[PDB]
């Protein structure tokens, strides 16, 4: 159980564990939001996380607070 | 256009009541699809301290397209007064949600511009450039960037104030 | 740039200085005698009155026997920037082009044909609002989001941002 | 009174004409002073279209005032 700030601002609680991949959080996400994965970029105390790595990887502590910032991307 | 007024004009609201952390917002009172933006740069990065001015110019078709995202303080990341090839990852490039809050937009910004991503505009210096420019970019928008005096008559008069007491210490 | 379509760019540049034609001023490029850059002032009792609309004539190199493609630059309401609009005086037209016909008839065709609604290919449908926004944005568009304009009319741009601080006191 | 007409070729011209006269009547008149094909031109004053029914006064063009002439395709 952790909670991301939305876009819109709200704050929304997801069913996770540790072993489960970001992208898999994403997909959460998506159920709850809508917005897609590949338009998704998270924040935690400043600095951001790759699709490829699982919750574990950044040791985030379950009922952690993170920013959800829109993803923007360029060629 | 009456849509796009309204729309803006709620944004405005919004980002009045609660502003994006580092990033300050407000349309030109003679073009609500012109926005000028104001980010301070975040502690972690080499922008530390900088104020850094830009613009968000909304097309008329809003809010149906994106806007076109200027930087106009020179800063070592973008090239100054440059369009900015910024696109929204997905199977057709072609995609903008009409629903982002240009807090959103601007968010988004700021993490690219804090990233090491390039692209169309994107330039390549140093980071002992990064923090020169972050030192100077106050002084650069008070002296050097009409724009500013137009839209931020106030932060101007901050800003004065605040380079006085840069020659303290 | 042939040798005789040198002489006559030069003559018809110095009728110009000598008698321009309302509302329009216009002067080549420096360094190119066959791209011409010129300005539209919008006339009274139209949606674009006091717009400042920024344009190209650009000129074959067997000129005075082609005519020039014409362009706009300035969002302007009435021509799809940057694409070859279709008058009677234009390379849309090379069947009926005469030599003998001066350059100030070509921009008068195309400042009557703008402040008229009949369609071409190039011209867009807008509203009397969208046109009237934009001539007021025009000033400020040709000012910091216009490169060839601060090339070619230097001096303008210094009128147009004495123009723009008063507009702010 | 007296106006003043810039043909295609930059040429200035001088008419003879009354307020009361037709922009069509003018054109007319062009014509008589040089052969010309009024259904293939034009004429502009205030950088607008002048219309051939109305008047000069309509117009409010008074004495002295300079006219011109741009080109009519129809074939668009």
């Amino acid at each position: 159980q952790i909670f991301v700030k939305t876009l819109t601002g709200k704050t929304i609680t997801l069913e996770v564990e540790s072993s489960d991949t970001i992208d898999n959080v994403k997909s959460k996400i998506q159920d709850k939001e809508g917005i897609p994965p590949d338009q998704q970029r998270l924040i935690f105390a400043g600095k951001q996380l790759e699709d490829g790595r699982t919750l574990s990887d950044y040791n985030i502590q379950k009922e952690s607070t993170l920013h959800l910032v829109l993803r923007l991307r360029g060629g | 256009t009456k849509q796009a007024h309204k729309r803006l004009t709620k944004e405005y609201k919004l980002m009045v009541e609660n502003p994006p952390p580092y990033i300050l917002a407000r349309p030109n009172e003679d073009n609500i699809l012109e926005w000028h933006y104001i980010i301070t740069g975040p502690a972690d990065t080499p922008y530390k301290g900088g104020q850094y001015h830009g613009t968000l110019t909304f097309p008329s078709d809003y809010p149906y397209k994106p806007p076109a995202i200027r930087m106009i303080t020179p800063n070592g990341r973008f090239k100054p007064n440059t369009r900015l090839k910024l696109s929204m990852s997905d199977y057709h490039p072609d995609t903008w949600n009409p629903g982002w809050s240009v807090s959103t937009i601007l968010n988004g910004l700021l993490s690219f511009m804090t990233s090491d991503e390039a692209t169309t505009g994107s330039i390549t210096t140093s980071d002992h450039q990064k923090k020169t420019l972050a030192r100077n970019s106050i002084s650069y928008n008070t002296f050097q960037n009409v724009r500013f005096k137009l839209i931020f008559p106030e932060v101007v008069q901050e800003n004065v104030e605040t380079l006085e007491k840069r020659k303290l210490d």
